[PDB]
């Protein structure tokens, strides 16, 4: 770990740096190094990991996504032969991106969920795995496609049924992940209809459990019903 | 492509 | 070299898809490989060059200007110590920095500049040099900075010479060329009257000859002239 | 800002 001589606390101060100035692969460095010195994790620490993580992988799905799109037109009939290139570079950007994903299951596996006892760590990070298989799948074209699917299907499930024991409808830990979850189905599982299902549940029990809000938790509950609903319209 | 947080 | 197993052709060919993905390091480590070639380069490929360090290095830069600004505030009266770490952390971000602006004066030293006999390619190889230049000057604060600047405004001063020997008034190196050297005076050297009458000169001369272009120069040249007045507008 | 190109 070239972050082992840092401070923890330096890690994380510096991790919110990174973040202010949109520097994500330092900010997810930092916070693997934060990891790694084997302390659970604050609820602050946990949203620096998610956002850093999200964003150095959220650029590496577009750039996929463009090459891979490239690389389909270039295998239409009528499409001039280019050579390896575009193939080579979309397994370039494939590999780093399944790196970064092995890394946040890695920490995740070592030791993040083991230690997680309360259902608002444990649930965050079951979804973070969920999310970083759903990731792999969205790759995945040979044999163990069908078992990087389930091992995300297995860790939103567990997520789903400890937020529904131990947290209310409106817990935006518990939205976010049902939100995920529904995109898993629609996007992965090919079970559009699991998604909207879903979806609508959620938002309907959370709707139904708003009047128990202070202001503040009702802005950020409402915040991820409208995501629900977005991806409702966009499915109906 | 849907929105996930 | 990492891409010296890889074909020029291919190598610009993954720079232009990088491109498309937004991936300007990956844009800049193509383009280098191309560079290290030893071939000289065409217009289009001096452009991806440019393209890529421009991206990579303009991101350094915002980044810096940011945990600059944190770090002034951190040592103003009656701000609370926070340790070395912001300070660590804009060091950081510095060094690589400076490590791309050298990688790129680099290139431009062994052997672009030195093989480059046309106007056009001398030029745009030489405001490139005072521009990494000017970069390394933003963030310069000892005793080399002096003569920091003078490389920035040497190069772009034979840039200019040579501009005005030999390309047209609104030829885009040499509108940019322009606009970057009074940029140059107005940020590194307090110099915002040599700026300005920089700006106003060279856009009145682009005016007087936009008549001999055709619509497509003519949009391009434009386009610079605007980047001008703007400078003109912010500047007074 | 100013602009550079
Ligand atoms: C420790 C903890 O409670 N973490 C979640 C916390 C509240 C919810 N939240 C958000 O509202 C936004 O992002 C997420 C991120 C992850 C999850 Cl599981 C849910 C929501 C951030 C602001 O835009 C809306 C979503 C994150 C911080
Ligand atoms: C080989 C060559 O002619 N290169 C310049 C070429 C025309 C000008 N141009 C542009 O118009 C924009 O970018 C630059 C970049 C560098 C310089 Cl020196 C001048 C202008 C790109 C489009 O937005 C406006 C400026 C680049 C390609
Ligand atoms: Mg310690
Ligand atoms: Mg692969
Ligand atoms: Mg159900
Ligand atoms: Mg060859
Ligand atoms: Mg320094
Ligand atoms: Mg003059």
């Amino acid at each position: 770990g070239a972050m082992g001589s840092m401070e923890r606390a330096s890690l994380i101060q510096k991790a919110k740096l990174a973040e202010q100035a949109e520097r994500y692969e330092d900010m997810a460095a930092f916070m693997k190094g934060a990891v790694e010195k084997g302390e659970e994790l604050s609820c602050e620490e946990r949203n620096l990991l998610s956002v850093a993580y999200k964003n150095v992988v959220g650029g590496q799905r577009a750039a996929w996504r463009v090459l891979s799109s490239i690389e389909q037109k270039s295998n239409e009939e009528g499409s001039e032969e280019k050579g390896p290139e575009v193939r080579e570079y979309r397994e370039k950007v494939e590999t780093e991106l399944q790196g970064v994903c092995d890394t946040v299951l890695g920490l995740l596996d070592s030791h993040l969920i083991k230690e997680a006892g309360d259902a608002e760590s444990r649930v965050f990070y079951l979804k973070m795995k969920g999310d970083y298989y759903r990731y792999l799948a969205e790759v995945a074209t040979g044999d163990d496609k069908k078992r990087i699917i389930d091992s995300a299907r297995s860790a939103y499930q567990e997520a789903m049924d400890i937020s529904k024991k131990e947290m209310p409808p409106t817990n935006p830990i518990r939205l976010g992940l049902a939100l995920n979850f529904s995109v898993f189905h629609y996007e992965i599982a090919n079970s559009p209809e699991e998604a909207i299902s879903l979806a609508k549940t959620t938002f309907d029990e959370a709707m139904a459990d708003l009047h128990t809000l202070s202001e503040d938790s009702y802005k950020d509950s409402t915040l991820i019903m409208q995501l629900l609903r977005d991806n409702l319209t966009l499915w109906t | 492509f849907p929105a996930t947080v």
